[PDB]
C-alpha cells in the first residue's frame, strides 16, 4: 500500500526522488506501516482474551 | 507487608493517581 | 461561576446529581527574565563578505567565528543579496538566539549552478568541488559580483575541479593536481589519452548572459549543541529573579517555571541537568556560574459536586492532590481557572 | 636536529589485559540515579593493549592513531612528559605537540623539525624546542599532574575537536571503576594518522629509573552506563561482549 | 521521540522557525504524541476487562 506516496518499493523513492525529498516520502511508509502493525497487535490481544 | 522520585516525575507530565473509595480500614 | 463551566463542559442546561470533573487550574506568569552572557565585541562579519577577492571553489576558505556578538542586520548594508536561503532556521528575525560554533566558507561560482549548494544536489560542484551535509543546518547567501571578478579579455583567479574518480564527503577539501588517469598507459603527469588535467578555468566576461555571470557565496554552518555557547544575538539581559512563576529564557531555552537554590553537586564541566523524562530540570546561570532549579507552577484538576439543578443551585470544588495551605487564593487575574 | 639512539634495541611487545577502562562522560548533562544508554567511542572491555616497558629498554615507537587512543602509564616520580601527534610525524606538514613543564603545560600546532626521537631532560640544553616555523593555536594553563601515582588519558579526534580525558588515582593493571572527567579541549581541525609519547632521562651517562605506558584503541560501541546520587559514574555494560 | 521533526522540544521549534513552516513539524509531533495517548488508554481498555 502506497499511503498515496508514488509508489510502494522504498527503492524506487531513494532513486527517482532527490534525498531532501525522499525523506518526507518514506516517513510516510514507515508511519503507515507502524500503524498497520499496531492494529494487529491490538486485534491479537482482544482474541486472546 | 508481601505486596508493594518517579512519583513527582510522572506528576509534572499530567499523570496523577486517584485514591481508592473504601479505605484499608473499611475493607478490614 | 462553578456550576455554568459544568454545563458547558456536559453541553446540556440541566445537571444531574454527581460529581464532574470540568477542568485543571494552574497560575499564571507574573513578569519575564532574560539570562544572557556579558560580552560586548561583535564577529568579524566585516573580513567574510568584504574580502577584496575570494577564494577558488576547489580550495574555499574556512573561517572560525567564536566569543563575539552576531548581529545581523550589518548584512542590510551592501547591494541586496539575491537569495538568502536558510535550512534548520528562519532568517526573518529568528536568528538572534546563541549558537555554539560558526564556520564561515566562502567562494565564487557561476549563477545557473548557484542552485547546487544545497542537500541533495549534483553535478560538477555537488561531489568534486562542495558538498553539504544531508542534515545542514544554516543559510547561504548569494550575491552578483560581475562588476568586479569579470573582465574583458577573461580571468584565471577562479578554478574548478572537473575530473576525479570519486565523489566528496561533505565538508571536505580536496587540493590535488594529479593527473587524472583512465586508461592503461600511464600519463607521466603529461596529459594525452585518458590523461586529463582536472583544473579548467571559467573566464568570465561580463558580456556573458544571466547563467554565466560570476556569484559570490557565502555559507554558514551552526551547530545547535547542549554546549556552552560562544556567539550569542544581541538580546538585553535581566535581573534573576527568583521563588515567582516566572517566564525566562537562559541562553534561549524558554520556559516557564519557578527557579530556586539548587543542593545539585554540579562538577565543573557540567553545564545543566535532566531528569528521567529527558526534560531540563536545572541550569547554570551563565553570567555567575549559579545552580538553578526549574519546577513548573502550581496546577491540579478541580471537581464540582452538584445536587440536580431541579434541586439546587449551590455547588461544592474539590481541589484534587492540594494540601490546602497552597490552594491558590490570589486574586489580580493570574489562574487559568 | 637531536641524539640518534642508535643503542636501542627492539623487543616484541607485551600485552596486558584491560578489565574495565576507558569509561567516560560522553556529554555535558547532569544525570542522577539513572541508567542511560549511550552510543560512542569506548574501550571495549577485556581487551589486550599493547604494553611498552621503558627501563636498557628504550621503546619510544610510532604507533597510528585508529579513530582514538586510551592511553596509561603507572609510574612515579613523573616520568612520563608529553606527547606529538601528527599525520606525516615530520617537519613537512602539520604536527601537534603536547608538552608539560614542571608547573606548566604547552600545546602548539605547527611544522616542528622533529627528529628521530624527541626527548626530554639541574636542567640545562634546551634544544627540545628545536624550531616553529608558523604556528596558530597556542595554549597555556594549570599543570595536568609498588609505585603511587597512576595515569589515563583518552585522546580522541572527532568534529574538529580534540578531546583529553584524565584521571590520576593513588595506588598489572588495577582493579575498580574511574570515570574519566573532561579535561581539555582544543579545536584544531586537523587530520592526525600516528602518534608517539615523549619522557625525560636525567642527566648525571645519566641515572633514570623503568617506566611503563600501555595503549589502546577505542571502537563504536553501545555502553549502560550507570549514575548515582551526584552524578557519579559508578558501573558499565558493554552490550556486544 | 522526534517522530520526524526537526527536535523533540515544543519551545525549540517556536523560537526557531516562522509560524508559516512551523505547522509541518508542530503537526507531526501533535499527532504522534496523539497516538501514544491513545494506544495507552486502548490497552487500559482491555485490562480493565
Ligand atoms: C559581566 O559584564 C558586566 C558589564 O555589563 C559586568 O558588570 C559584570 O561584572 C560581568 N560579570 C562578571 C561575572 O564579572
Ligand atoms: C564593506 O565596506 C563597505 C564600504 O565601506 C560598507 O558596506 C561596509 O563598511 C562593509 N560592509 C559590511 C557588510 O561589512
Ligand atoms: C499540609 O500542611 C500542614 C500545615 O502546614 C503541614 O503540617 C503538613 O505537613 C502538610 N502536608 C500534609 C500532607 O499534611
Ligand atoms: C641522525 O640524527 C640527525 C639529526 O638528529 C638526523 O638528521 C639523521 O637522519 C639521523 N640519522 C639516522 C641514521 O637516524
Ligand atoms: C591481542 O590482540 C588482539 C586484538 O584483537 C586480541 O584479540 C588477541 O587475543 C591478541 N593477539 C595477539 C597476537 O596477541
Ligand atoms: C618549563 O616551565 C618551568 C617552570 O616555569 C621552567 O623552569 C622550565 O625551564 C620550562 N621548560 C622549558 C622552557 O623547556
Ligand atoms: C586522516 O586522513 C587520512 C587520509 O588518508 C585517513 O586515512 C585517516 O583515517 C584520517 N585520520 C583519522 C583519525 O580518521
Ligand atoms: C554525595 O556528596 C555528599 C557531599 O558531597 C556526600 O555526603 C555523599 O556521601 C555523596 N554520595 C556518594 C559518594 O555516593
Amino acid at each position: 500500500s502506497k499511503f498515496g506516496a508514488i509508489s510502494s518499493v522504498l527503492n524506487d523513492i531513494f532513486s527517482r526522488l532527490d534525498p531532501p525529498e525522499a525523506e518526507v516520502q518514506i516517513d510516510r511508509l514507515i508511519t503507515g506501516r507502524l500503524q498497520s502493525l499496531q492494529t494487529y497487535v491490538t486485534q491479537q490481544l482482544i482474541r486472546a482474551a | 507487608n508481601k505486596v508493594t522520585d518517579l512519583i513527582c516525575a510522572q506528576k509534572f507530565k499530567g499523570l496523577t493517581v486517584l485514591p481508592p473509595l473504601l479505605t484499608d480500614e473499611m475493607i478490614a | 461561576d462553578p456550576l455554568s463551566e459544568t454545563k458547558c463542559t456536559l453541553k446540556s442546561f440541566t445537571v444531574e446529581k454527581g460529581i464532574y470533573q470540568t477542568s485543571n487550574f494552574r497560575v499564571q506568569p507574573t513578569e519575564s527574565i532574560v539570562r544572557f552572557p556579558n560580552i560586548t565585541n561583535l564577529c568579524p562579519f566585516d573580513e567574510v563578505f568584504n574580502a577584496t577577492r575570494f577564494a577558488s571553489v576547489y580550495a574555499w576558505n574556512r573561517k572560525r567565528i567564536s566569543n563575539c556578538v552576531a548581529d545581523y542586520s550589518v548584512l542590510y548594508n551592501l547591494a541586496p543579496f539575491f537569495t538568502f536561503k536558510c535550512y534548520g532556521v528562519s532568517p526573518t528575525k529568528l536568528n538572534d538566539l546563541c549558537f555554539t560554533n560558526v564556520y564561515a566558507d566562502s567562494f565564487v561560482i557561476r549563477g545557473d549552478e548557484v542552485r547546487q549548494i544545497a542537500p541533495g544536489q549534483t553535478g560538477n560542484i555537488a561531489d568534486y568541488n562542495y558538498k553539504l551535509p544531508d542534515d545542514f543546518t544554516g543559510c547561504v547567501i548569494a550575491w552578483n559580483s560581475n562588476k568586479l571578478d569579470s573582465k574583458v579579455s577573461g580571468n584565471y583567479n577562479y578554478l574548478y575541479r572537473l575530473f576525479r574518480k570519486s565523489n566528496l564527503k561533505p565538508f571536505e577539501r580536496d587540493i590535488s593536481t594529479e593527473i587524472y588517469q583512465a586508461g592503461n598507459k600511464p600519463c607521466n603527469g603529461v596529459a594525452g589519452f585518458n590523461c586529463y588535467f582536472p583544473l579548467r578555468s571559467y573566464s568570465f566576461r561580463p558580456t556573458y548572459g544571466v547563467g554565466h555571470q560570476p556569484y559570490r557565496v557565502v555559507v554558514l554552518s551552526f551547530e545547535l549543541l547542549h554546549a556552552p555557547a560562544t556567539v550569542c544575538g544581541p538580546k538585553k539581559s535581566t535581573n534573576l529573579v527568583k521563588n515567582k512563576c516566572v517566564n525566562f529564557n537562559f541562553n534561549g531555552l524558554k520556559g516557564t517555571g519557578v527557579l530556586t537554590e539548587s543542593n545539585k553537586k554540579f562538577l565543573p564541566f557540567q553545564q545543566f541537568g535532566r531528569d528521567i523524562a529527558d526534560t531540563t530540570d536545572a541550569v547554570r546561570d551563565p553570567q555567575t556560574l549559579e545552580i538553578l532549579d526549574i519546577t513548573p507552577c502550581s496546577f491540579g484538576g478541580v471537581s464540582v459536586i452538584t445536587p440536580g439543578t431541579n434541586t439546587s443551585n449551590q455547588v461544592a470544588v474539590l481541589y484534587q492532590g492540594v494540601n490546602c495551605t497552597e490552594v491558590p487564593v490570589a486574586i489580580h487575574a493570574d489562574q487559568l481557572t | 636536529q637531536c641524539v640518534n639512539l642508535t643503542t636501542r634495541t627492539q623487543l616484541p611487545p607485551a600485552y596486558t589485559n584491560s578489565f574495565t577502562r576507558g569509561v567516560y562522560y560522553p556529554d555535558k548533562v547532569f544525570r542522577s540515579s539513572v541508567l542511560h544508554s549511550t552510543q560512542d567511542l569506548f574501550l571495549p572491555f577485556f581487551s589486550n593493549v599493547t604494553w611498552f616497558h621503558v627501563i636498557k629498554r628504550f621503546d619510544n615507537p610510532v604507533l597510528p592513531f585508529n579513530d582514538g587512543v586510551y592511553f596509561a602509564s603507572i609510574e612515579k616520580s613523573n616520568i612520563i612528559r608529553g606527547w606529538i601527534f601528527g599525520t606525516t610525524l615530520d617537519s613537512k606538514t602539520q604536527s601537534l605537540l603536547i608538552v608539560n613543564n614542571a608547573t606548566n603545560v604547552v600545546i602548539k600546532v605547527c611544522e616542528f623539525q622533529f627528529c628521530n626521537d624527541p626527548f626530554l631532560d639541574m636542567e640545562s640544553e634546551f634544544r627540545v624546542y628545536s624550531s616553529a616555523n608558523n604556528c596558530t593555536f597556542e595554549y597555556v594553563s594549570q599543570p595536568f599532574l609498588n609505585f603511587k601515582n597512576l595515569r589515563e588519558f583518552v585522546f580522541k579526534n572527532i568534529d574538529g575537536y580534540f578531546k583529553i580525558y584524565s584521571k590520576h588515582t593513588p595506588i598489572d593493571l588495577p582493579q575498580g571503576f574511574s570515570a574519566l572527567e573532561p579535561l581539555v579541549d582544543l579545536p584544531i581541525g586537523i587530520n592526525i594518522t600516528r602518534f608517539q609519547t615523549l619522557l625525560a632521562l636525567h642527566r648525571s651517562g645519566w641515572t633514570a629509573g623503568a617506566a611503563a605506558y600501555y595503549v589502546g584503541y577505542l571502537q563504536p560501541r553501545t555502553f549502560l552506563l550507570k549514575y548515582n546520587e551526584n552524578g557519579t559514574i559508578t558501573d558499565a555494560v558493554d552490550c556486544a561482549l
